[PDB]
């Protein structure tokens, strides 16, 4: 039947976007039904700051969202927005697939990576600790289980969605003792999954690669920090978080689909936002979900909105609005 | 002449090292290299100790156990475009300024629990302020006009945060010259999209790494791109992008072109002026003509056929 | 019912004399046990200790230890640190009790320190961080903190103990010793027939050293009790007289005596058994040969408050075979 | 004149330090307490920059900051057994140096894993070879003969060993005192059967913490033993065994001697030996003669009679 999905439109040009997908959604007969939510954090018990309750609710139910740029939060103690949402449905999988669009020149033509990248701990495991004054300890923290949970999506990623290789990326000549870990994790799986092609490289060498020649590259898995880095790299290759989608996959079936983008407060309420990356994030979605034929239209209907390149937004390059933009995509989607 | 300590190293290293000497003889520069055969170790900071500069290839880590002996905390790789080469960034020019000594580098590694790996980064107030005003006093030197520090500092609070906050505190000693920000994945994606927008940027040895080799994608490579590496007294010349793979080619293949002109660059800290733009110019004329190339860089010319390329050129400008 | 092998490692110096001391007193004590001597001294493999005492261990899971050396080498490992990771020693256990025939200015202790020795401050990691600067990880778990909890209630509840009192210093370390005290409290409310207390390691220094008749069973984290069974030690005599056991998993347990190996007087006839048959006493009774270890106890005290046999580190000019044998008469009764 | 900060403390202490100023009253002591109720406060640095003494009460957590902000890093703790209180060792004089700085002591805590905690203990060169000068400068000073050098360096061969290393340099400057090591644990069990082998003990923190209490209960309790702690700057007069439940408990039953002790301690560090020995003496001949004692001695005399007989003694001219 016609499945509901949680539709946070989050700030700034999020309302107007998000509008926009729900029109294109709706043209191409998609079986979408969207329940607006609310995720910027409250004041708890003792003022511990919380994701609203109908916000995690919802997203237990329908296990399905889509969320638009949010605003930096300005007050000090409170903590990152990307943090709270991990830590309330436990986002281990950040997905950042990078494709370069037919009708949007950069100077990399043949690019089609998705980076998978572990979302719980590594560099970012929030363990600092002063040992003396003037001297600092970061704790990174590499553990089997989250390692092997990552490895294992990757492979779940490339049978679903018909990718040939996939590459763990690490530097276990430098860490030895917890790169090596996740890569040994990695292989493990990766014994378990011989009907996806294997390898591993390091991190400087898949940068050094990634800027000569991005097509050698196909599914990449690797720790957090490295990560974080490697999908705005990817990101920079297509040409910016403007055009790029993300998914974060999460603990009971929950995935959150979003832009990367800011708020672009200074273009709000004018038609000059442009929906492209939010809307691919939906089709990553549907993908998500099974509905690849209604995907694959309205990915298709974009990639021709964009190719003809009539009626690009601001950003694109070009001089129309988000009105046009959005209508060339509804459009094309009917036939 | 000038003695200077040679490390050959490993892979190409040894062959890369025979370029220099097959072009310093044809250029006759006044050079007595003292070849220390295999990478016990002191002898290498006792001939330092003298010498006061090295030109190594490849080889806590053995490598960076030398680089504790002879404090070669601030290393520098110039990103400069080839005319003759092209790539997807032409007429680039940046500098990466890289802390070496602290970080995830020295193996503070253990087991917590079964499954469990804590991997220690550390970050000091001595180390940064070093390596800070050493991106300064490089800007100054040699007449950069802006210095971006490189951060993750949102995220890291503490670590990343006392670099920034050193790197604030030199840059106001510094007032003509510019001091951005920038966080490390935002830097990365600008890196492919507008590197023309950086100067200098100074990061700590992490994303050193990363940036090293990222931007030497950029103007062609591991093969062309030198690097080097200073103390307070010494002075070490490598190449740029130090990855695992960086030429691991066989025999006669690889390009001297990343050694040669460290090996210039040497030579003017030697202040042998003359002798580092002859050689420097030389490469540069046989990359931009087009005659002979490394495969690296398209052509099929072997890597004796290009060095003894550079040296018919060479000795022509001593005429 | 049915003879037992325990193996023996008799070690160095008076190690062979007063382990053949024990030997014989169980002897006359008719009491169920064979003896299987092995060699617990480190090798290099490809260090470890040698597999035929390994194997022994694995069967017999009984040992009675003697004193060993202090190897050489610096390379050369703790020698606890090899036995405990082999077996996986976790509780170490030191009952003190005032012996009546040695006088002490602390004429009425009876205390039994389980300590945990599996991690702690004594975890084997450290870090130099920069130049100068180093750092120690200590480490607590909750599963090593409920396994040496579970042991010390356990202990108290089959040698019929009365109290329980953890000592840590939670106002200091309030995570890592915090967690020790929370799995304590845990099972503390399992075993409810124990009046089960805290105590911070300085109070418990400080009250040690007035009164010691207020502690009984003592439970903590591993230098804590590193240093409370070394000082309850002093309370009684020292490590001449002190038993002591180590329990690990898979059934086995290692009782041993901790004082040195005494080289000057190894040969001559000068060693004093007391602190190995004690120990020996404490296998018995983890074995459950509950009547066997009574009547060896009851013998050794008889011979040391009678006085007319004691060794040179006592007060007296006894050989120790005219000690043991004395003992070995008494346990005839 | 001589102005001196009192923080008065939680507990007990509010008591004390009344019985601190009766007895300087009955005395006539030259001393005005500016006395500040904490519990930033940096108002004491404030107040420590001029008057540069302190008698304080029982108070990273607050105590640690405050030994922070005024650089306490030497604790001096004094075991000498008191005439009239007879214990189970009698006639000894022992001083107990420790450092305050580092160790288990900056909460330096985390989170490996669920049920994995870690916690770092830090010992640093600096503040060893301090600690370690300290002592021996307090034998050079105060007549001693021994330094003992208290760890566990063989467990953690790295930082009790660097904390060994220290003290090992520093004693080749004093060839005069005599320097030995003993390791923790057996330095406890010899301190209940033979104190006596002992002069000056130094240590690091935690053993400190261990070795204060201890013996403290060899010669009378938490009670009697005074404590002093030092800067470069600033000394500051407290009790010596400081554990939890020192004398959490009563209200007019407390023992003053201790405070009292360190308060002539204190006295004699303002170079008032005449009202330093004055009070001392009187205390420790109150307690001699034993026709008061508090509960802690064997006696049933509360907190304010106890005081009220040494001043009736300080007054006493036929002494």
């Amino acid at each position: 039947g016609v499945q509901t999905v949680t539709l946070i439109p989050g700030d700034g040009i999020g309302p107007e976007i998000s509008a926009a997908v729900m029109k294109i959604f709706d043209a191409a007969k998609a079986p979408i039904q969207w329940e607006e939510r609310n995720v910027t954090a409250i004041q708890g018990p003792g003022g511990k700051w919380m994701i609203p309750s109908e916000a995690k609710e919802s997203m237990d139910k329908n296990k399905m969202g889509l969320k638009g740029p949010l605003k930096t939060p300005i007050a000090a103690g409170h903590p990152s927005m990307n943090l709270l949402l991990r830590k309330t449905f436990d986002l281990y999988a950040n997905v950042r697939p990078c494709v370069s669009i037919e009708g949007y020149k950069t100077p990399y033509t043949d690019v089609n990576i998705v980076t998978i990248r572990e979302n719980t701990e590594g560099e970012y495991s929030g363990i600092e600790h002063v040992i003396v004054d003037g001297v600092v300890a970061s704790i990174k923290l590499i553990t089997e289980g989250a390692s092997k949970r990552i490895a294992e999506f990757a492979f779940e990623y490339a049978r679903n969605n018909h990718r040939s290789n996939v590459t763990a990326v690490h530097k276990a000549n430098i860490m030895r003792m917890s790169d090596g870990l996740f890569l040994q994790k990695c292989r493990e799986v990766a014994e378990s999954c011989k009907d996806i092609k294997f390898n591993e490289m390091y991190l400087d060498t898949v940068c050094l690669n990634m800027v000569q020649d991005p097509s050698q590259f196909d599914v990449l898995v690797m720790p957090n920090l490295y990560g974080d880095i490697l999908s705005d790299l990817c990101a920079g290759l297509i040409g910016g978080l403007g055009v790029t989608p993300s998914g974060n996959i999460g603990a009971n079936g929950v995935a959150i689909f979003e832009s990367v983008h800011g708020t672009a407060p200074d273009i709000a309420g004018k038609d000059m936002a442009n929906p492209t990356a939010l809307l691919l994030s939906a089709v990553m979605m549907l993908r998500h979900m099974g509905l690849f034929d209604h995907a694959a239209r309205i990915e298709a209907a974009c990639f021709a909105t964009i190719k003809d390149g009539k009626s690009l937004t601001k950003d694109l390059g070009g001089n129309a609005k988000c009105s046009d933009f959005t209508e060339e995509i509804c459009r094309r989607v009917k036939d | 002449s000038f003695p200077v300590t040679m490390l050959p190293g490993d892979g190409v290293g040894p062959e890369l090292m025979h370029a220099v000497k097959e072009v310093f003889k044809a250029a006759a520069v006044p050079v007595e290299f003292q070849e220390h055969h295999l990478s016990k170790l002191e002898q290498v900071l006792s001939s330092m100790k003298e010498n006061k500069v090295a030109i190594i290839g490849k080889i806590a880590s053995y490598d960076m156990r030398l680089r504790r002996k002879l404090d070669l905390f601030a290393n520098v790789v110039h990103v400069k475009s080839l005319p003759g080469y092209m790539t997807r960034h032409n007429n680039l020019d940046l500098v990466i300024i890289r802390e070496q000594t602290e970080g995830e580098y020295s193996s503070l590694e253990h087991e917590s629990a079964r499954g469990v790996i804590e991997c220690l980064k550390i970050v000091t107030r001595a180390k940064s302020q070093r390596i800070a005003k050493f991106a300064f006093d490089y800007a100054t030197k040699k007449g950069r006009g802006k210095v971006t520090a490189v951060h993750k500092a949102n995220i890291m609070k503490l670590g990343d945060g006392l670099f920034l906050q050193c790197c604030e505190e030199v840059a106001e000693l510094y007032p003509k010259i510019k001091f951005e920000t920038m966080i490390i994945d935002n830097c990365c994606m600008q890196l492919v999209q507008n590197p023309y927008q950086f100067d200098v940027l100074v990061m700590p040895n992490l994303y050193g790494n990363i940036i090293d080799n990222l931007a030497a994608g950029l103007v062609g490579g591991a093969g062309v791109v030198p690097g080097e590496s200073y103390s307070a007294e010494y002075a070490v010349f490598e190449t740029g992008a130090r990855h695992p793979f960086a030429q691991a080619v066989g025999r006669n293949i690889a390009n001297p072109t990343a050694m040669l002109l460290s090996a210039s660059n040497m030579l003017r800290h030697l202040n042998l002026e003359y002798h580092s733009s002859m050689i420097a110019d030389a490469v540069k004329k046989v990359i931009k003509v087009g005659k002979v190339r490394t495969s690296d860089m398209g052509g099929y010319a072997t890597c004796h056929d290009f060095t003894e390329e550079i040296c018919r050129r060479v000795k022509d400008l001593d005429e």
